[PDB]
């Protein structure tokens, strides 16, 4: 859940 | 006089703010175009999604944030994208246009297009008036920099879990902004009490953006239109 | 000779192709723009999506697929997406060029614009070497169209529930190619071989795109550049 | 699940 925010957020 | 942390707090907020806002809007050209149904929805779709990547560069790079929890962080960007992004959207908002003018002819997004989005005038209405009262402050860079922490940093949001210590955080960042505008901005005496006002503002049209996504997102054909991230950050999961 | 049935069948295939099919390609200027990291990703993205769309148009006006559950559509389209999209693909394929040539400079995507969408050599090598066999076949339209939906139509898809049934959909379908062209396609003896061998060819170059879309879409600064049509159609629920 | 597709479809 939320895969992308957390990569973005290193 | 501000003291060193105050200064160090301003030093890197304003440059976090020069490395996440492109006063050229060059990156334009890569979103999908304008046209002029809901015509304008794919190009700003890619515009708020292209921002929202902005505003995480900006965030992570808030002194404190970085050592919140993931979940805090997710929760903090979720709740409070949308006004970053009205936030920072006013250093394009012109009073002679009424428009945010990020080029030409194509990247001046007038009151028309919004609409052409999908938005229907009970956001935009008080969303312009928020656009000529935060541009009639004037503020500095500074302020509007320090601004946009304050607003991120509300443990007034949903999902917050460590309210308590995000709270000494945007309490450190209101005494910069306090200090600042005390002993750096002639003639603002009234500035601070405006400037918080307007996060009351936000608050407002935070819930008639939500309200006209979430009419929005539960239309196949248009959530079709919207990028990932979009859906990620504006969605309840 | 032909019979009624199956020249209707070929008339409303035919027709469905040229709805759904733009030979000029304008429609590329709404795309999100080519680049020459993984540039060319959101070009393509946008690409394939649009062309997603297509396909389920054609589909929808295939006879028989519209009385099918949702379920079996969407379980057929899911599996069967990407080769036909490899079999329309073709109609832009020249020899000349060993590129798909939808336009100018811009549109003309060659195989290091593939590769610069995240794809190896794996994929890219027995893809072009499919498109030239196909190219070589010299199909007439009624060809290519009927190919398509014999494709789009194999019970041989994980999901489908009522294989008999779709499976007597595919024959119908066989059926009308093997007398057309034995009737109105001079030299052919060979052909329809040649064309269901082709068939046997997709399924191959279907399992090297999912493994290499796989390892893309768990990437999320890439899944990232797909858009929500995309993601829907090549992922697992 | 698949609500665009679904739409899509009619
Ligand atoms: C985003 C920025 C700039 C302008 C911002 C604007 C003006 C255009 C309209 C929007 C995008 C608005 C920002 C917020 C108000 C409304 C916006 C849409 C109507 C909301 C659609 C979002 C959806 C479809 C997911 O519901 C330009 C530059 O200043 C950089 C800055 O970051
Ligand atoms: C799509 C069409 C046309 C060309 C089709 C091409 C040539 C360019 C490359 C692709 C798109 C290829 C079709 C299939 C082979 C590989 C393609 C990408 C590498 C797969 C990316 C998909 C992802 C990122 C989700 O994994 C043009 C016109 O003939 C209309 C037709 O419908």
């Amino acid at each position: 859940k939320h895969k992308i925010l957390h990569r973005l957020l290193q | 006089m501000l003291s060193d942390e105050q200064m160090q707090i301003i030093n890197s907020l304003v440059e976090a703010h020069h490395k996440t806002y492109d006063d050229s809007y060059s990156d334009f050209v890569r979103f999908r175009p304008p046209v002029r149904r809901l015509s304008m929805l794919p190009h700003l779709a890619d515009l708020v999604s292209y921002s929202i990547q902005k505003v995480i560069g900006f965030a992570k790079m808030i002194p404190g944030f970085r050592d919140l929890t993931a979940e805090d962080q997710i929760a903090l960007l979720k709740s409070s994208a949308i006004e970053i992004i009205m936030l920072r959207s006013n250093q394009s908002f012109s009073l002679e246009d009424m428009s945010w003018s990020c080029g030409g002819p194509d990247f001046k997004y007038c009151i028309n297009d919004v609409t052409k989005a999908g938005h229907t005038l009970e956001l935009l209405e008080p969303l312009v008036k928020f656009q000529v009262g935060l541009k009639k402050l004037k503020l500095h860079e500074e302020e509007h920099v320090l601004l946009m922490a304050i607003c991120l940093l509300s443990p007034d949001r949903p999902g917050v879990q460590d309210h308590v210590r995000i709270e000494a955080l945007q309490d450190r960042l209101c005494d910069v902004l306090q200090a600042y505008i005390r002993i750096q901005h002639p003639g603002g005496r009234l500035l601070y009490a405006k400037m918080i006002q307007k996060l009351a503002d936000l608050r407002s049209l935070n819930e008639e953006h939500s309200k006209q996504y979430r009419s929005l997102s539960f239309q196949p054909e248009h959530s079709m239109q919207l990028t990932p991230l979009v859906l990620e950050v504006f969605g309840s999961e």
